[PDB]
């Protein structure tokens, strides 16, 4: 699973099932090598140092998977995409859902 | 900025314990809640466990037997502690530190609402395996 | 038409008007749910586990149900809630909780029973005295009489320990008894203001339809969109503790002017008697209301959220033998009604 | 000893569908008649 996107283009990122109750997804960059990096939590919340072309889809929605818009994808911005998934209708994920490597074309 | 050293020998043998440390430097380990994940090769990361204090920790139901987790202030460490060890164990281990949050979706007093949490620090990892 | 130099003694408490409204709304009921379709096909073993949600009210239940042929068996599977389910094999084995009582009819769903007023009408011969008496206790002489053909509309509203779409006190809260000094007794309290109450049944609910026989049709809850969630009731927390003080006030007339009034939650026993209820958007509401009556007074914006419950098959009349069952309103249930008065002993 | 009534047992429905029991009583044999011309 990978989306591939020119520089400049928008990534269109899914992950996991389709919710059930109100959900919070927790989206994180990991580039190779390194560590998963936080890019958004609860749904849109982008923690300091991430940038605004990282935008989450709501979790106030039922019926649809997590959705990760990235606008203006740059080269630096190549990582696999994973989130980790809160449903108040769903047992604790203790585990990650299968991820998307974002491919930069440059 | 907090620095996450994760640290061990790299290969433990099969049908073994299994210890691993982060040394936690620019906080106190008390006060942050710590939670270990694991990303074996080609898959997603998998969280093992969380640990803080007062009974508030928590661990991933298939190693809920097998994982136990210790924050010792005084070397301001982090301790992982794995037995059973087999071959589906290796995978690169991570130090990270957790932030916890809260989502209400309901009436509050009836407790409709969870805790949710994210890991804002993370280490670089150690990369362990298991093997004769 | 005022009747000047007229009195009369009236007495509530024997009021043949009442015992025909409550005599004809019974008759009505029975009488709108017998075009409707049975449930008696439904009395069958349930396998049943409990609806998904993080870790329970409602089932989530399965049975083996007749087709539009007699030779055919289709599967079937629909949310209940749990208080009309009785788990029989001590999943699990479970029945409808009233198989070994009653026939259970499902209401026409096209059919409202809300409670529209109706006004009361003499036949020729009579006439309906009424009175004028702002102060008057439902008992004993009336000072000021008039008289009428018919009474005001009046809502048919059913309820247990809260009135909540009557009429309210002309001047000032009134409290009415047959005796208040017998413990055998109710006490009546109506206010002179009303009190907002808001209800709600906040779950996005889903419907289907099972064809279970020619034409015969069974309504079942289908799912639940979004968060599953407790109905529930607001009640004006300041209006209530207002309220409640007047009450005193005028509770103290017949108990002594420095004396200490309790207010304590219900006894127990069946839902019915120990709860709240009501009919709105067509579901029957249970609620706790322990949150109201949880206080003393001595003499000399918020809310009080009241959980309910939430059943289908309804003993509507305390009667056995006769159950109705209320089919599932889809989408979501928001009532508000105006506390009128309430039933203390 | 040495014919009024008789101990007929019969599988009988229950309040539920699903499940049947084993019914017996007494009945005269003015109300009953043979058919497989126990019997
Ligand atoms: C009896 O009286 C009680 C008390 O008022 C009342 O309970 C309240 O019910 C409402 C029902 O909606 C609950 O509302 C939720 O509250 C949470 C928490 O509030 C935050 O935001 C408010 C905004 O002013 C702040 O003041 C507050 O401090 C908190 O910051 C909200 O988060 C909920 O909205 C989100 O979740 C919903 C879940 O389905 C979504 O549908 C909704 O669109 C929102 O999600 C989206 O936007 C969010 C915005 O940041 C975003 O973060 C999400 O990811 C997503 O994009 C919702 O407002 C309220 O908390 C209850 N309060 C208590 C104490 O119980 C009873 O309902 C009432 N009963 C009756 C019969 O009236
Ligand atoms: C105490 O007294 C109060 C006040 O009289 C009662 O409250 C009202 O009860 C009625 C009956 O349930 C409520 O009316 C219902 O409104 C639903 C939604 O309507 C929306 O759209 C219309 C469009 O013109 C608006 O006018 C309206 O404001 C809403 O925006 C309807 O869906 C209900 O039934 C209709 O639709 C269903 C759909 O399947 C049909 O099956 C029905 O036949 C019908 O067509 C109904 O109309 C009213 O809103 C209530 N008001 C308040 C303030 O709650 C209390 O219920 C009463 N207390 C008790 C316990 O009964
Ligand atoms: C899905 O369901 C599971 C199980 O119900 C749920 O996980 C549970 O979350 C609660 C918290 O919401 C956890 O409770 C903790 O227990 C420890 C034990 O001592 C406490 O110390 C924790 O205290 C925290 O919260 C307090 C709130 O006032 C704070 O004051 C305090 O400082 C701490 O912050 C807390 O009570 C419970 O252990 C877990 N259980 C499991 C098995 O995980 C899960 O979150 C639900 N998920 C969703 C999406 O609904
Ligand atoms: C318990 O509640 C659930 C719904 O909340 C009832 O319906 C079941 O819902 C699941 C999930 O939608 C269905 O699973 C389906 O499996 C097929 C297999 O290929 C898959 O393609 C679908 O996407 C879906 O996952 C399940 O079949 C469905 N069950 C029935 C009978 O339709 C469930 O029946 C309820 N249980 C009881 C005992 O009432
Ligand atoms: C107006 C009226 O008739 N009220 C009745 C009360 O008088 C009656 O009072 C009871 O009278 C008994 C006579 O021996 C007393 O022993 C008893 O304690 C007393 N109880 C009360 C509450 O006053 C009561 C109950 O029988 O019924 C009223 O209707
Ligand atoms: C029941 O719901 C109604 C409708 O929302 C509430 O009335 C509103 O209360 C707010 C409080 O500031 C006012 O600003 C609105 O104008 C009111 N609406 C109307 C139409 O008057 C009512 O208070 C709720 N009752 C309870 C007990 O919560
Ligand atoms: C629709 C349905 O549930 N039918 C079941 C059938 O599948 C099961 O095999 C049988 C006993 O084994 O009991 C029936 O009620
Ligand atoms: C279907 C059903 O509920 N039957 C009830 C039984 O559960 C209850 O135990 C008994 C008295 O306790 O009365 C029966 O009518
Ligand atoms: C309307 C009214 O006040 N009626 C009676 C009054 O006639 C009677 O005298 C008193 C007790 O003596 O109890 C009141 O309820
Ligand atoms: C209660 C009763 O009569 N049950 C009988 C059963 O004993 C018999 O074995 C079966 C056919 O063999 O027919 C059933 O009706
Ligand atoms: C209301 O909730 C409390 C919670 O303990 C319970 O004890 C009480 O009996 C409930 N009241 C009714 C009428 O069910
Ligand atoms: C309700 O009554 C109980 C009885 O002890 C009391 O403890 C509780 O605090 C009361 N509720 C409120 C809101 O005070
Ligand atoms: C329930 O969910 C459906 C989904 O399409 C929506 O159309 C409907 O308006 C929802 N009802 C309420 C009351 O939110
Ligand atoms: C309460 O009574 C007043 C009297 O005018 C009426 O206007 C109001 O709509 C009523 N509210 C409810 C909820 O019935």
């Amino acid at each position: 699973t990978f989306v591939s996107v020119a520089p400049g283009q928008t990534a269109r990122i899914t992950c996991g099932e389709e919710s059930l109750g109100s959900r919070s997804v927790i989206w994180y960059q990991q580039r190779p090598g390194q560590a998963p990096s936080l890019i958004i939590y609860n749904n849109n919340d982008r923690p300091s140092g991430i940038p605004d072309r990282f935008s989450g889809s709501p979790g106030s929605t039922f019926g649809t998977t997590a959705t990760l818009t990235i606008t203006s994808v740059e080269a630096g911005d190549e990582a696999d995409y994973y989130c980790h998934i809160w449903d108040s209708r769903r047992p604790t994920n203790w585990v990650f859902g299968e991820g998307t490597t974002l491919i930069v074309l440059s | 900025q907090v620095h996450l050293q994760e640290s061990g020998p790299g290969l433990v043998k099969p049908s073994e314990t299994l210890s691993l440390t982060c040394n936690v430097s620019g906080t106190l380990v008390r006060d942050n809640y710590w939670s270990w994940i694991r990303q074996p090769l080609g898959k997603q990361p998998e969280w093992i466990g969380y640990v803080h204090d007062s009974g508030d920790t928590n661990y991933n139901p298939s190693l809920k037997s097998r994982v136990h987790l210790s924050l010792d202030k005084s070397k301001n460490l982090v301790s992982l502690r794995l037995t059973g060890v087999t071959a589906a164990d290796s995978a690169i281990y991570y130090c990270a530190t957790t932030k916890h949050g809260r989502r209400i979706y309901g009436v509050v007093a009836f407790k409709e609402w969870f805790t949710y949490f994210y890991m804002d620090v993370w280490g670089k990892g150690t990369s362990v395996t298991v093997s004769s | 038409i005022h009747l000047e130099n007229v009195t009369e003694e009236f007495n509530m408490w024997k009021n043949n008007m009442v015992e025909q409204m409550h005599t004809d709304i019974i008759s009505l009921w029975d009488q709108s749910l017998k075009p409707c379709v049975k449930l008696t096909p439904l009395c069958v073993t349930l396998q049943c586990t409990n609806v998904t949600n993080n870790i329970g009210e409602l089932k989530n239940c399965s049975f083996n149900m007749t087709t539009e042929l007699r030779d055919k068996k289709q599967k079937v599977y629909s949310l209940f809630y749990r208080l009309d389910v009785v788990q029989i094999n001590e999943n699990k084995e479970y029945r409808l909780i009233n198989c070994n009582t009653s026939a259970i009819t499902q209401a026409c769903p096209k059919v409202s029973f809300e409670p529209i007023p109706i006004h009361y009408c003499a036949p020729a011969g009579f006439a309906i005295l009424k009175c004028k008496d702002k102060k008057f206790n439902g008992t004993g002489p009336c000072p000021s009489v008039s008289t009428v053909q018919c009474t005001h509309g009046i809502k048919p509203v059913v309820s247990t320990q809260l009135l909540l779409n009557g009429s309210l006190a002309e001047e000032e809260v009134m409290i009415r008894s047959e005796n208040i000094t017998n413990n055998a007794k109710n006490i009546l309290v109506q206010f002179n203001t009303p009190v907002q109450i808001n209800c709600t049944r906040p779950n996005n609910n889903t419907r289907k339809s099972i064809r279970i026989g020619p034409g015969q049709w069974f309504y079942a809850t289908g799912d639940i969109i979004g968060d599953i969630r407790q109905a529930h009731c607001n009640v004006s927390k300041a209006t209530w503790n207002e309220t409640l003080g007047k009450v005193v006030k005028q509770l103290r007339k017949h108990f002594g002017n420095n004396t200490i009034i309790r207010f304590a939650n219900s006894s127990g026993g069946d839902l019915e008697v120990t709860t709240h209820s009501f009919n709105c958007g067509g579901e029957f509401f249970y609620c706790n209301t322990s949150g109201l009556f949880n206080s003393t007074w001595i003499s000399n914006n918020d809310s009080i959220t009241l959980p309910c419950r939430i059943k289908q098959i309804i003993n509507m009349w305390q009667r056995i033998g006769q159950a109705m069952y209320a089919p599932p309103i889809q989408g979501v249930i928001r009532c508000v009604s105006n506390i009128t008065g309430l039933i203390l002993t």
